[PDB]
């Protein structure tokens, strides 16, 4: 036919004489033979791979906190090289310019107060000159570090889920067949705060689900730590540090029209105060785009 | 296709994916673009780049 | 004293025990004895040093022309690398997104029309990631390309003088003591077309001196020919290119406030229609930034 180039042999064969007309893969081996979980899952504390790369300070802008980063995926962004590569037209790198932890509009944290998100790099369209590069450009891709800080007292109580969803589709906010409208997902650096579940939320213009323990997409909270992920107990810590590489099945993609991650803070536990009187707390989020690339230059796409 | 003594100088510009068309010439300036010169028609020829997320581009 | 670490000798002595203490600077020699010419003035032919940096090309736009181009002062334009450097902060490069051929407005070449200029980086504040950098950075440098190119049929006559003046101050239009202002030295890429002169000129608000015979700032045409130039005649050539490195006492200054070049065309012999019937012609001017930096990132200075 054709082959190719409690234990049994086999003869490798292609009867028909091509790939993707063999059957089902399995596991060869050479010589007879004669594993159970996987690291890059779980999140691991970017020690558990190296900290050579991390104090934690991008393109002129300083963290001091870094044994508890998460590195999502357990994967280091990187730049795009070479031969994983589409184009080969050389991709612009703005390095300490445009890679710069930009600090958002802080949120105060409630009694009731039911989650926020944000889409990225949607959050950093007006910000900085990284927000420049994306309309300037065709395409682009970035890895982002998202540090996420809320400071309260020993009197103070509750926790938070800060979780990273590589490509979080939200649901309509009910009923009938609509696409969720593009300006309602894509908020800018105030991003959406969750204010559902309700019979009486509005349905219109493709509004997006409002419901915190669907996850906004219909799957629950809880099974959401398969994502990069952390909780913020403000029994022990105060502040949460994600490193995501650039996940997607292209190398580049425009970066207005799709928007690749979503930052996804979910107070799973409420704040109750204690003896103290404080009955919110501000809730702050620095994203800085790192290892971004930019390539297809243009006149900008801003409207 | 003109007469010899005819002289001309025409920027030739493509605006890559997801540009609108630029409607002036300083917004079609911004992308790939040549400046397609009479009397050499070394110039004449622009290359089209690939410039694409995906690997392939529909027909 | 102090010393330091036809033909006479002499003790090298610092009475005064220092340097600038010391007396006028002649040629020293170790031993006995027993420069004409200067090519870096005189604006070489950028193939006079060498011609493997360059069918030009930077990026992502294209010329197609380059033994004609002048390279101003014989030096090529080049990073600010280091120890020539104040800051130690890295600086930024755009490379080919920021660096590549802007075509201006072009304007028409009349007969009567005195003269034209543009003031760079001004001439480039909006035009593309180059344009958005100027904002955004506290400092810069950029060495620039000037493609001067104006297409007349073998009918017409006339010549251009095409020259880039370092640090060309502008006189204010007469009279009184008067700083020109702002906002008539900066023009954009419109740049400024010299309508004078005339004692009926408007003097106010500091508005540039227009007459071009005295270069706006006092000193004659025809010793314009000290910096670098061209002269388009169209009887033998259509189009100039220059390259210009940085010109400056500063590492990097402003580009805001700064304006460290000016690009002047003054219609050194009228334009004379033939037998054809155009009185007018196009002349278009692109310039490219070319080895640009950028640093002091901040928040857009714009307005």
């Amino acid at each position: 036919g054709a082959q190719v180039s409690s234990v049994i042999k086999y003869f490798n064969i292609n009867y028909y004489k091509d790939s993707a007309s063999s059957g089902l893969s399995r596991q060869d081996f050479s010589q007879d033979p004669s594993t159970l979980t996987n690291p890059a899952l779980m999140s691991p504390s970017v020690e558990a791979c190296g900290y050579s790369d991390r104090q934690i300070t991008i393109g002129n802008s300083t963290i001091t906190t870094s044994l508890h980063t998460v590195l999502a995926y357990g994967e280091w962004p990187t730049y795009l090289s070479d031969i994983d590569a589409t184009s080969v037209d050389k991709p612009t790198h703005p390095e300490t310019s445009a890679d710069r932890f930009y600090t958002l509009d802080s949120v105060e944290w409630q009694v009731g107060s039911h989650g926020w998100w944000w889409k990225l790099p949607d959050a950093l369209k007006d910000m900085g000159v990284f927000g420049q590069n994306m309309y300037y450009h065709s395409m682009g891709r970035s890895g982002f570090i998202i540090h996420t800080q809320c400071n309260a007292t020993k009197f103070h109580s509750g926790a938070l889920i800060v979780a990273v969803i590589p490509e979080h589709q939200l649901a309509y906010v009910g009923g009938v067949k609509v696409n969720v409208g593009y300006d309602h997902t894509h908020p800018g650096q105030s991003g959406h705060q969750i204010r559902g579940p309700s019979q009486s939320n509005d349905r219109s213009g493709g509004k997006p689900d409002e419901d915190p323990l669907f996850n906004c997409n219909g799957t629950l909270l809880g099974n959401i730590t398969i994502f990069p992920h952390q909780i913020i107990n403000l029994r022990t810590n105060n502040s949460s540090t994600i490193v995501v590489p650039y996940i997607n099945c292209v190398p580049m993609d425009n970066m207005l029209k799709h928007n690749n991650l979503s930052l996804v803070i979910i107070p799973l536990v409420p704040l109750r105060p204690g003896s103290s009187g404080i009955n919110s707390v501000p809730i702050t989020v620095t994203i800085a785009p790192y290892k971004s690339e930019f390539s297809g230059a243009m006149e900008a796409q801003r409207q | 296709v003109c007469d010899a003594f005819s002289t001309g100088k025409f920027l030739v510009a493509y605006t890559p994916p997801g540009g609108k068309l630029p409607e002036d010439r300083k917004q079609a300036m911004l992308g790939v673009h040549i400046i397609w010169d009479l009397g050499l028609q070394s110039s004449c020829t622009i290359v089209v780049p690939w410039i694409s997320s995906g690997f392939y581009r529909r027909t």
